[PDB]
Order: structure tokens, then sequence, then C-alpha cells
């Protein structure tokens, strides 16, 4: 019988593309309040 | 005994130097999903010693339409002005006590900056010029924010003595108290050392080698081993400003020890950021410095000129 | 024995030369890619010492990576004699080695061993990354049987 | 084709040579550094742009 | 179907606002980018130690040239120059006469391979697998001279290298 | 512990490849000390390894043999160096090396592989391989004019 | 580029300048095999383009 | 001394590594080799001819604003005096004005290159 | 696939994603390097009748150009005006 290169029966399994840069890090005002505070006891 | 350690500060420089390219080679090639020297010697540890005899032996070209003195007295500023940085810097003892060492660093690495001018001057190549060029801009871009950086910084040692640095900061880091101060410190540097992604007076996708770009054999060694000698230099400096070891009279070499550690990684650092970032635009350089760095830094500085007064908090004079 | 001396001191500066090879970054076509294969991170020329320096001041080796048109030929033998010595050619890939597929062309020079000496000449259209890397090692052995000092000794 | 098993002509079609044309319009105003970024966005190949 | 790559407009309320605030003073989204070659130092390296490790191959490879036999050591090749009018870097030389028991045999075989371009025509056009394209691509040399083949350097590369190509041929001849 | 297993496995190699001098001779010569699967030899010398969970490009590998073909080959090695019948194997043309599934025999193949000749006297110099192709008329050797 | 140099070499025998796209359809068929390593290699490139 | 005797090794020790750079390799000097370098065509117009410096007006401001750290940097020290209701004031005006002349520079465009 | 745990998890965290599930270093998900024979198949004109050349010839089909005009009622354009693309559902904008 016929044999070449072909895809499986059911096909391949699903292959991302989309871009996907994740969410991450603290909020704004935390991250600002974590800097004063260190500076609080550093002038201290 | 005083020529002795004069010695024993400037050989080991140079072989930190060298090893410092090679350090830097692997630690790019790792990030880069590469190796790096791994032929030459094991690990590549004979590499720096290769190119070192390679560049000796290699044949020196005085081009034919530069200035010869000029030429040849730049590269010989370059690797001594980059040695004499190192005299005051106490690790914990300087070879040499100043009382103003800070300033003196100043005044050295502004004189440094001429061995940019005038070897790209003398080449008389217009790539040479433009990267030449391109030093003037750097240097007019962080000299002055520089400067008060760390006169911000000092308000608080309350001398301008390394030495000092260190009794200032035996309870807690000066990172503490001026990490905004440390942020932009650490930026200056990179533009100090013509470091990437501040690395314009050289450019090579732009300027092929700029201001050494008619340089060979051992005159462009000299090159290669001022800058890599200031980076590494400057990463000490920054190191004792900001976070300072400890010191015990009785056991100088635990000082060493941590203050060596906290220097290194500060340099692995440079070679880090190298790898990480695009090139800036020298215009854009030079805005950065003026319009962000420059207002905040005159900000803090009378921020750091009022709070030792309100807090009744100010360092003594000696 | 002076002998003896000048055949160690060949070693070391024969070493020193084969393990640090700075190409300069000069590339002409199709076989300048694969030399930018060989600078990636499956085979990473840097690991062997060999580092492509922009200028050629600074540069080693000349490798000719693609076809030499006779408008680009003065410009080729100006960066050549600009670099250097001990100074070293790799001819990469048919076009360098004798033309190749445009050997009658009107615009080619036929060989860029007409404009320069050549060291090592890599066959291939392109030469494999690899086979690249074989005519680079094959330079290394190269270097390493020069007899500069030996020969000087029995001047 | 002229019938023969040889083209009798073939004119290659590169978009960089276009592009490249466009050089010098698009790199008005710009810096140096900016050219080499320009170069760059337009994807120059020059065994096509040549031929 | 198109999408945009680059039309959003940025959320004006004061959480955003100050989040891109800390981003412009703490300097996140760079701090990000070192996080990124950070993995990658401690992500083994892909190089493999050439010369003792060799990059992956497959059994049509064109490589280095080589001329063939049949089992018996009589030569494939019977001249009938089709590898020369097809080659298309004319890299090709060929002159035949009739042996001297009458077989049609080449007097010359020569190639160019400064000329050739490895493209493999010259094996597709070969009606006996006389001319084959073998695995060598370790054969750069320190003189042009060198790589003009002719007739005795082609069969002495086919007899050095007829175990390796009988068994890529083996590999291969079902797809052509 | 992670890190104390790490170490284990550095040790290991040092045994593996038959004490510290064997460790230093294989780290100097290949720059690798890596211990894998002895997969064949070669009449030559050459020492052909495999470990199937290095990844792929780094799971078959040659030790070159230290003399070939009467040249000292310790420090100077090249890939032209490994034989036909191993060439398929270590470039994974094949997954079979030739002690599993060895090459057709022919009475015309090379007995001696040849490595890279090229810059010696062995060296291949071209010439034409054909005869002279117009006759030139000979004189007679007598006089008579 | 590399491991795509792969796919290149093993439909055609070249890394680079496959000549096998021809008047006609392509040169070779594709060997037993190959499908299934481009599906490995384009499972992971997408996380490749995001660290770019 | 020991100043004058570190500056005097480290500019010694550079100098002889020139001295045996250039003395040590081997030469081959001809004309073509020292020609000057750009890209592998000859340079047109000398290197000497002016270069436009687009940031002229900032190298001026340069000097106006280095010489005001040299007022800057003794304020270590004056905060050691007893006045320090004068001091603290002449100090922050100082430094105000500094930052308004900055202010007055980038609000009248001094800051960006001519095009 | 040899890092050990902590360093796998120190270069997940360094980069945001599970690095371990795609790997850019190939193991042996890849096809082996020796495969069975192919049994290729045939094309349509693989045949023993109704199999003449001269119906399946497309060269001799081809015909010189149909001159139109030459130098021996509404206004038309050269096809009908695009059509205007529509955003993507699946991601209009990026
Ligand atoms: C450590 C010092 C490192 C620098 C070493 C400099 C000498 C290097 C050897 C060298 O010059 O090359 C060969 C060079 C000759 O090579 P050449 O190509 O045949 O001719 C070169 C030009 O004719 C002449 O060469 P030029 O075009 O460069 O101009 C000559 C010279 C101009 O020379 C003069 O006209 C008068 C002498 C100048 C030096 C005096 C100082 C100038 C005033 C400042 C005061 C400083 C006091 C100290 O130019 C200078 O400005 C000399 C600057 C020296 C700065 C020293 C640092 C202070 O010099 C000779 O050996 C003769
Ligand atoms: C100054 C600094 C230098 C002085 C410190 C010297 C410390 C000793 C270093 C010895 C490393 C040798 C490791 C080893 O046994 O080889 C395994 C290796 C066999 O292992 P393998 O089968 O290939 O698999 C490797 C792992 O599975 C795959 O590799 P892996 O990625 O999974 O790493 C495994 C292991 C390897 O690491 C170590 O064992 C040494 C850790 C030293 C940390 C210092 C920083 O690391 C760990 O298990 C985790 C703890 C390590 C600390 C990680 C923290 C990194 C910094 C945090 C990130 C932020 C940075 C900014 O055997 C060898 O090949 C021996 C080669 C010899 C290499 C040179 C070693 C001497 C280094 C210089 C000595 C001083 C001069
Ligand atoms: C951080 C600094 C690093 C410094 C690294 C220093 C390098 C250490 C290794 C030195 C190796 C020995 C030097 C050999 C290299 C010489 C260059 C060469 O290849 O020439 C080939 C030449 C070959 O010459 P040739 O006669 O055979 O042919 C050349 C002429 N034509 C072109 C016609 C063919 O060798 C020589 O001419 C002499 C070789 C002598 C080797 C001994 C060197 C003595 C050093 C004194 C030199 C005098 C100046 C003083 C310099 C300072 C002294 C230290
Ligand atoms: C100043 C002195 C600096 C000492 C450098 C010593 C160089 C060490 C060395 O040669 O490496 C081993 C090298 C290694 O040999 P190799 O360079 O042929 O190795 C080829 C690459 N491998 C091994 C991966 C296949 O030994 C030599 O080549 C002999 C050179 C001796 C130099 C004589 C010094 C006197
Ligand atoms: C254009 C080409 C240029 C090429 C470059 C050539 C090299 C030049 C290098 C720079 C030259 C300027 C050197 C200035 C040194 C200033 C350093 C300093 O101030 O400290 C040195 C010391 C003062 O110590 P101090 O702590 O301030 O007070 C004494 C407390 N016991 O005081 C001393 O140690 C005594 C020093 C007196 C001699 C100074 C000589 C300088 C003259 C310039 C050379
Ligand atoms: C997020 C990425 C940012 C990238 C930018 C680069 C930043 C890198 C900065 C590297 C330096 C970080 C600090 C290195 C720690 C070194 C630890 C050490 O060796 O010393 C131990 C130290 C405590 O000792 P000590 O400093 O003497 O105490 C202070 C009192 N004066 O430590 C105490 O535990
Ligand atoms: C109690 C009252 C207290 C009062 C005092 C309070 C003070 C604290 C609050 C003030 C704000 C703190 C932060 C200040 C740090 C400096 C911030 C800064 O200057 O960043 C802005 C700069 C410009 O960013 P850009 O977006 O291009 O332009 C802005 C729009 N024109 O962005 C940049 O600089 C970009 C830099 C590019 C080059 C970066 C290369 C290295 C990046 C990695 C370094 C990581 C940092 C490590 C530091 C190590 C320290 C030893
Ligand atoms: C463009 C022009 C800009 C000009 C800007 C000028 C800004 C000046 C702001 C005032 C600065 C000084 O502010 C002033 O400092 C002194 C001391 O330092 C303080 O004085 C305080 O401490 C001092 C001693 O330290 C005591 O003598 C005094 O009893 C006490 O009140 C004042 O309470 C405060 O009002
Ligand atoms: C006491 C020291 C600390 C206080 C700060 C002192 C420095 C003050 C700096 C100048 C402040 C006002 O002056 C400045 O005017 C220009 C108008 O061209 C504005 O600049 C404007 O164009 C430039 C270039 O595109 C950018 O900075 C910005 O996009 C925009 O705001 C600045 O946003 C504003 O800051
Ligand atoms: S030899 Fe082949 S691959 Fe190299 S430049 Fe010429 S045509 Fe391109
Ligand atoms: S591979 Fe191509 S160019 Fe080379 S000889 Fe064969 S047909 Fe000619
Ligand atoms: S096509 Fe084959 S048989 Fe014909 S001349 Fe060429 S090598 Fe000989």
């Amino acid at each position: 019988k016929v044999k070449q290169d072909m895809p499986p029966v059911g096909g391949y399994g699903p292959i991302d593309y989309k871009r996907n840069l994740p969410r991450r890090g603290l909020s704004g005002y935390s991250m600002f309040a974590v800097g004063i505070g260190a500076l609080l006891f550093g002038y201290w | 005994m005083f020529m002795i350690n004069i010695l024993m500060l400037i050989i080991p420089i140079l072989l930190a130097v060298a090893f410092l390219t090679l350090v830097e080679r692997k630690v790019l090639g790792y990030m880069q999903l590469r190796k790096g020297p791994n032929v030459v010697g094991p690990y590549g540890l004979l590499q720096p010693i290769a190119d070192a005899i390679k560049l000796f032996i290699k044949e020196p070209l005085r081009p034919a339409t530069s200035s010869a003195s000029m030429f040849i007295l730049a590269p010989i500023m370059a690797l001594g002005l980059a040695l004499t940085m190192w005299i005051p810097l106490p690790m914990p003892y300087p070879l040499i006590n100043m009382n103003l060492g800070v300033l003196f660093m100043l005044a050295m690495s502004s004189l440094a900056v001429y061995s940019i001018l005038w070897s790209g001057w003398a080449s008389n190549s217009k790539y040479a010029l433009i990267g030449a060029l391109r030093a003037v801009a750097q240097t007019i871009s962080y000299e002055v924010t520089l400067a008060i950086i760390l006169l911000s910084v000092l308000l608080m040692s309350g001398s301008f003595t390394l030495s000092t640095l260190i009794t200032t900061q035996e309870q807690m880091w000066l990172i503490l108290p001026a990490w905004p101060l440390a942020m932009m410190w650490f930026i200056s540097t990179l533009a100090e050392t013509n470091r990437a992604p501040f690395d314009l007076t050289e450019g090579e996708s732009e300027l092929v080698s700029g201001f050494n770009v008619e340089y060979a054999a051992g005159p462009f060694a000299l090159f290669f081993m001022a800058e890599y000698a200031n980076i590494i230099m400057m990463n000490i400096f920054t190191a004792i400003l900001f976070l300072g070891t400890s010191h015990n009279p009785h056991m100088p070499e635990l000082y060493t020890i941590n203050f060596t550690i906290k220097s290194l990684l500060l340099t692995m650092s440079f070679l880090w950021i190298r790898a990480s970032y695009p090139r800036f635009r020298y215009d854009q350089l030079m805005h950065l410095l003026w319009k962000n760095f420059l207002p905040l830094t005159l900000a803090l500085c009378m921020w750091h000129v009022s709070l030792p007064i309100l807090t009744s908090g100010i360092p003594p004079q000696t | 024995r002076g002998e003896y001396v000048v055949a160690k001191l060949d070693d070391l500066i024969n070493w020193a030369r084969r393990s640090s090879l700075w190409p300069m970054t000069f590339g002409l076509a199709c076989c300048a890619v694969e030399m930018m294969h060989m600078a990636a991170p499956r085979y990473d020329m840097d690991r062997f010492g060999v580092v492509f320096r922009a200028s050629p001041r600074q540069s080693d080796v000349m490798i000719v990576a693609g076809t030499l048109t006779n408008k680009m030929a003065p410009a080729l033998r100006k960066v050549y004699d600009q670099m250097p010595e001990p100074r070293y050619v790799v001819s990469m890939g048919s076009c360098a080695n004798g033309g190749g597929y445009y050997h009658y062309s009107y615009s080619v020079v036929r060989g860029c061993d007409r404009i320069v000496p050549v060291d090592i000449y890599v066959p291939g259209c392109p030469p494999t990354a690899e086979a690249l890397l074989y005519g680079i090692l094959q330079l290394q052995k190269k270097i390493k049987r020069e007899k500069r000092l030996r020969i000087w000794y029995r001047r | 084709s002229d019938g023969s098993s040889r083209p009798y002509r073939c004119k290659i079609k590169a978009p960089g040579f276009a592009h490249l044309a466009g050089l010098d319009k698009m790199s008005k105003g710009h810096m140096l550094a900016d050219v080499v970024a320009i170069i760059g966005t337009q994807d120059i190949v020059f065994g096509e742009v040549d031929r | 179907t198109y999408k945009y790559v680059n039309l959003r407009e940025p959320s004006m309320d004061m959480k955003s606002v100050t989040d891109r605030a800390a981003q412009t003073l703490l300097w996140t989204e760079l701090i990000r980018g070192l996080g990124m070659t950070l993995s990658y130092l401690f992500r083994e390296p892909a190089t493999i130690n050439y010369p003792f490790e060799k990059g992956p191959l497959s059994p049509r490879f064109r490589g280095e040239h080589a001329l063939r036999r049949y089992p018996s050591g009589e030569e494939r090749c019977i001249a009938c120059k089709l590898c020369e009018a097809v080659c298309p870097a004319q890299a090709i030389t060929i002159e035949a006469e009739p042996r001297a028991d009458g077989s049609r045999r080449t007097t010359r075989y020569d190639i160019d391979m400064t000329k050739c371009i490895y493209c493999g025509f010259c094996q597709e056009a070969c009606p006996v697998d006389a001319i084959v394209e073998g695995p060598n691509f370790e054969f750069s040399t320190e003189t042009h001279e060198e790589l003009l083949y002719n007739k005795e350097k082609l069969l002495n590369n086919g007899d050095k290298w007829e175990a390796e190509i009988a068994a890529n041929i083996q590999a291969d001849y079902l797809y052509r | 512990m992670e890190l104390l297993q790490v170490l284990k496995r550095g040790l290991q190699q040092v045994s593996g490849h038959g004490g510290l001098r064997g460790y230093l001779r294989v780290l100097f010569r290949a720059n690798d000390v890596r211990v894998g699967t002895l997969v064949g030899e070669d009449k030559y010398g050459n020492k052909y390894y495999e470990d199937n969970k290095q990844f792929f490009g780094r799971h078959r590998w040659v030790i070159y043999t230290t003399e070939m073909n009467g040249k000292n080959t310790f420090w100077d090695v090249d890939g032209s160096m490994v034989p036909p019948e191993w060439h398929r194997w270590l470039h994974c043309m094949t997954d079979d090396p030739p002690t599993v599934k060895p090459p057709t025999a022919r009475k015309f193949i090379w007995t001696n592989h040849k490595f890279n000749l090229s810059g010696t006297p062995q060296q291949y110099v071209p010439y034409s391989t054909t005869r002279k192709k117009i006759q030139e008329w000979v004189p007679p050797s007598t006089p008579y004019k | 580029r590399e491991k795509m140099f792969e796919f290149y070499e093993r439909v055609s025998g070249a890394r680079m300048h496959a000549a096998y796209v021809r008047p006609g359809g392509v040169h070779q068929d594709l060997p037993l095999g190959l499908m299934d390593d481009i599906y490995e290699f384009s499972k992971n490139f997408s996380l490749r383009i995001d660290e770019l | 001394m020991n100043l004058m005797l570190a500056l005097l090794t480290n500019f010694t020790l550079a100098t002889l590594l020139v001295i045996i750079a250039f003395w040590l390799p081997q030469l081959n000097v001809y004309s073509e080799k020292t020609s000057p370098y750009e890209c592998g065509f000859d340079p047109m117009g000398s290197a000497r001819l002016p270069f436009s410096m687009k940031f002229f007006l900032v190298a001026i401001t340069f000097l106006l604003f280095d010489l005001e750290i040299a007022l800057l940097l003794p304020l270590p020290w004056a905060s050691q005096t007893a006045n320090l209701n004068t001091m603290l004031t002449m100090a922050l005006f100082l430094i105000i004005l500094l930052a308004v002349s900055l202010a007055y520079e980038w609000t009248q465009k001094g800051l960006e290159w001519t095009e | 696939a040899s890092a050990t745990r902590f360093i796998q998890w120190l270069r997940n965290w360094a980069s945001g994603r599970d690095l371990q599930a795609k790997l850019q270093l190939r193991y042996q998900e890849i096809s082996k390097r020796t495969q069975p024979p192919p049994k290729l198949p045939v094309g349509p004109s693989h045949k023993l009748s109704n199999n003449y050349y001269c119906t399946r010839d497309g060269r001799r089909e081809a015909m010189p150009p149909s001159i139109v005009m030459s130098s021996q009622k509404k206004a038309v354009s050269p096809a009908p005006p695009i059509k205007r693309w529509e955003l993507s559902q699946d991601e209009p904008y990026l």
C-alpha cells in the first residue's frame, strides 16, 4: 500500500501562536509605598 | 616598601582586567545560549593570555594622516589615568589616604576623557573624529549630574574622604536612605565608563570602532585595558558609596573578602546589562540626564541638605 | 641551546596567534549567512577564541564570504591592505574560490585570489557552517606550523 | 519566452530595490544612528537588490 | 481578515496612571527584561563540541563529488555527458572514446569545485548513478589548484567513500 | 540535597574516565569530561560514544585516536579522521552504528581511510588526463638534400 | 533558524540553496518522519517569539 | 612623595607597554596599509573639515552648570556652621536658581538640538 | 533536561514562564534517524487506457494573445472594486 509522510489520523495537537506576555508585579501604590518605607527607615 | 605596595596594586589590576574579558565573554555567551571561550586552557582560562600576547606581537600602525605625538600620547594617558584611579580606594586601607579622595577621583575621571578626545582627533579619520565628538556629548550629559549625586550622598558622610564612607555605613548601607541616588548613580557610571547601553564613543554597529578605529595591536590594547579597568574601579566606588562593608581593624581581610564579593557582583551587573538592552541614541542620552536625572538630582540635593538639619543628624566634620 | 629556545618561542607566538583569531566583520553575499551561523549558539565560534571585530586595524583574518564583483574588488583590497600583520585570508564558497555560478559574468572577479593571497579555500555553495568551522580550524593548524623564529635563527 | 528551452529575458523585480531607493526620502530629518535603524526596517538583501 | 498591531488607548484611571508612573520611575519593564537574560544564563547552552560532535545531516546531503562503480569494479559512467549538459555552472568537462575493449568510457572527467554550486543536478541527470554528491563536507584545501578535480581524484573519492555513499543511496533511492 | 547529588556526578566523571590522569587527558584533548556508553572503536583507534539523555547533537561523539596513519594526533585532531562507516552514524544520517549494520564490502573500497592531505606531500595535484591530440611530423635522421 | 535549516537539508540535501521548488511541483517528496519534526518545532516556536 | 611616586610608576608602566608594542613586532609599512580608513573607499575630504555641533547651546550651559557644583561642593562643610538658618537659606537659594535656569532653558527649547 | 529542581525554579521565575514544557533543545520527541522505506503513490496519468497524451497536454493548449485592438456604452474598470477587509475575530487588536 501507499506509504508517504502524512499527518496522524486525528491530526496534530493544537499549536499556540498568539502573543502571551504574562501580567506580573505589584501595583504602583505598593511599590512606591515600599520605596518610601525603606527611605524613612534609612533616614531614621 | 611603598614601591612594593604600588606593584601589588597595579599588577593585580591588570590581571583582574584580563580575566574580566574572559568572564564577560562567558557570561554573555551563556546568556546567549552558548558557551564562550572554553578551548584555550581549561574553561577558557588561558584565553586572555593568548589575546594579550597576540596583540603585543601584532604590527602597530601609525596612520599616514595621524598626528604622531598625540596618537601615541592618548593610549598612554588612558591606561596611566585608569591605574591612578585606584590609589585612593580604601580596601579597606587606601594606598594613598587623601582628604578629598572623591574630588580627586572626579578630577581624574575628567582628565581621562581627553585620552578619548585626543586619540580620536589625532587619528585624522572621520569615524575616529565622530567617536571623539560623541565623547564630548557624553561628558556633557553625565558630568554635572554625577557630581551632584555624589554631593547628596556626602551630606550624610560629612567629608570627601573615601574611608569615612566606611564609618558612615557601619550600621546600615547607604543604599537604604538613598536608593533614588543609587539608581541614578549606577546609570551615570555606565555612561561614565562608555558602557552599554551608552557605548557610543565606540558604537561598533554605527561607527565601526569610533574613536579607536585606527588603533591596532598594543596601542589598541591599552585602550581596552583602560576601559575595563575603569569598569571595575567604578563598581568598587559604587560598593564603597552605597554598600559599605563593615571593617574590623584586627581582621582587615574580612573586609576585603566581603567588599570584593560586592564589587564583583556589581561588575557582573554591567555585563548583564550589556546582554539585555539596545543602545541609546547619543542625543537621547543627553536628554535622559538633563531632563530626568538632573531635575530629580537637584531636588534630592535640596532634600539631603535639609534632611540632616531638620532631623538633627548632621554628620561630624572629622 | 639557541635552537631549543627559538623552537619554544615559536610555539608560544604560534599558539597565541591561532588561539586568538579575530576575523574582520566582512561579508559579501549568501555565504555570509552561514558565517552568521558559525557565530550562532550551535557552533559558537567565540568558544575557540574567534571574535568578529569591525575595524581592519583590529582584525587578523579576512573571511571572503561571497561573490567579489569588479566594483567591489578595490574596496576588498583596500581593507586587506589596512590589516596589520600577520594577516590571513580565508576564501569561503565557490564565488570567492573561483567565481562559482557567476564565473562567466562580465562583472565578477573569477576568484578572490586574483586580488589577495589566500591561505584556506572552503568549498561549497555555501559551505555549511560546520564546513567553514573546519576551514578555520585548518587555518589554526596552519598557523601552528609556522616557523618564523626558527627560520630567522638560521638566517 | 521565445518558444525555445531557454528564457529570452528574465527581469527580476526585487522588493528591496524600490525600498532602498526610498531610503533618502525616509531619512529626512534624522540622525546617523536613525539611518542605521531605517536600513534595518526596510529589510534589504543585496543579492536581490543588485542581482 | 486583518488585525491592528498598535492601535490601543491607555486607560486614565488613577490606578493605571500610577502603575505607569511606577513603571517610568522604577524601571519595572527594564527589570523585567533583565529577568529573561537571567533565565537564559541558567539554561543549558545549545553548543555542540565540534569536531568531537557533529551537526545532524540526512541521506540527501549534497557534499563532495565521487564517481562510483558496479559491484564488479567496472565504472558506472558511460560518458553520456548528461551531467555535463545539465550542470548550471558548466563545472563538468568530459572527453570520451572507445576503451581498448570497446567500452564507452571517459578519458577526461573534471569537476571544477570552485565553479560548482553543489546543486545535485548532475546526480539527478545521471542514468546509472555514476556521479554522486557524497556526504563529505570537510575537504577545504590550502590552494586553489587542489579543488580542480580530474577523473583520478573523483574515482579515488568513490573508492574512499563508497561504503557511506551506497548506504545513503539505499536510504533515499525510493524517493527518487 | 540536589546540590550534593550534582557534586557526586562530577566526581563520578573522574572515576568514569579511569582516574585523574584519564580525566585530565580528555579535558585537555576534547574540552569535555562527560562519560558515555562506548558504542564502538574503529581500526584507527577512534572511540565512539553515545548518551541519549543528552540533547540532539550532543548525544553522539568521537574521541579521536592519538595516532593515525603515522601522524601524531594527540593534539592535532580534525573531522576528516572519521572513516566513512562511522561518518554516517556520527552525523546522524542513520541510527545504526557499523557495529550493528556493517557496510557492504567491495574489493575496490579503501581498506585504509585517509584524512585531509592538503598542505602535505600527499596532496592532490591536478593534471590533464588526456593524451596529446596532434602528432607532429618527425624529420628524417639522414642527410639528403 | 539552525533547526529550520535542518528541514531544508532533509527535503533537499542543502541547508540554504535547496533548489527544491521547481516548475511542476517539488523535486522530491517529504522524507518519512519530517512532518512530525516540523510539528515539534512549531509547537515551541511561539514561546520563542514571546521571549523576543 | 608617595603620590608622585605612584603617578610616575603608573605612567611609566603605560609608556613601557607602548615601547614594547612598537619595537617587538615585525613591521611592514607601505602606503596603502597606513591610508585612512573609511570602509574600503578613499575618504572624500579631509577629516579636519568643520564638524557642526548641534548641541552647542547645551555645551555652553554645561560651563555655567559645571561652575555651580564648585559652589555647591563645600556644602558638607558649610553644614557644620553654627549659623544654620542663613546657611540653609543660601544653600536652597542657590540650588533653586540653578533649577530656575534649567527650567528657563528647557521651556525656551535650549535643550533641543539644532536640526 | 538535566537541570536541578532549584535551577528550574529559578529560571522559571526569572522568565515568568514554565520553560520545561517547551525546551528549545531537542531530546527524544524527534523522529528516528532511520525510517522504514516509503512507497510513494503515482499520478493521475499512470493508466493503461483512456490516457492519450493529446487529451492532457497543457502546453499545446496555450494560445497566442487575443488582439483586442490593433492599428493595422458604460465605463468599465479592470475588475470589480476590491471588497473591504473585515477585522479579525480571532484577535482584532494586538
Ligand atoms: C600585557 C603586555 C603583554 C606583552 C606580551 C609580550 C609578548 C611575550 C611573548 C614574546 C615572544 C618573543 C617575541 C617574538 C615575536 C617577535 C615578532 C615576530 O614575529 O618577528 C618575526 C621576525 C622574523 O624576521 P625574519 O628575519 O625571519 O624575516 C622578516 C624579514 N622579511 C620580511 C624580509 C622576511 O623575527 C625577528 O625578526 C627577530 C625575532 C627575535 C625573537 C626574540 C625577540 C627579542 C625581543 C627584543 C626585540 C628588540 C626590541 C625590544 C622590545 C622589548 C623587549 C621585550
Ligand atoms: C520622606 C520624603 C522622601 C522624599 C524623597 C523621595 C524620593 C523617592 C521618590 C522619587 C522617585 C524614585 C525613583 C527615582 C529614580 C530615577 C527615576 C528616573 O529617572 O527614571 C526616568 C528615566 C526616564 O524614563 P523615560 O520613560 O525614557 O522618560 C520619561 C518621560 N520623559 O528612566 C530611565 O532612567 C531609563 C534608564 C535606562 C538605562 C537603564 C539601564 C540599566 C537598567 C537596570 C538597572 C537596575 C537598577 C539597579 C540599581 C543598582 C544600584 C546600585
Ligand atoms: C528664587 C529664590 C528662592 C529662595 C528660596 C529660599 C527658601 C528658604 C526656605 C527657608 C530655609 C531655612 O528655614 C529655616 O531654617 C532654620 C534653621 O535652618 C530654622 O530654624 C530652626 O533651627 C535653628 C537652628 O537650626 C534655630 O535657630 C531656630 O530657632 C529654629 O526655628 C527655621 O525654623 C526655618 O524656617
Ligand atoms: C528644585 C529642583 C526640582 C524642580 C524641577 C526643576 C526643573 C524643572 C524643569 C522644567 C519644568 C517646566 O519646563 C518644561 O517645559 C517644556 C515645554 O517645552 C516641557 O517639555 C515638553 O517637551 C519636552 C520634549 O518633548 C518634554 O519634556 C515633554 O514631552 C514636554 O513636557 C516640560 O514638560 C516642562 O518640564
Ligand atoms: S558561493 Fe554560493 S552561497 Fe556563497 S555567495 Fe556564492 S552563490 Fe551564494
Ligand atoms: S552539483 Fe550542480 S554545479 Fe556541481 S557539478 Fe553537479 S550539476 Fe554542476
Ligand atoms: S551523467 Fe553519469 S554516465 Fe553520463 S557522463 Fe555524467 S557521470 Fe557519466
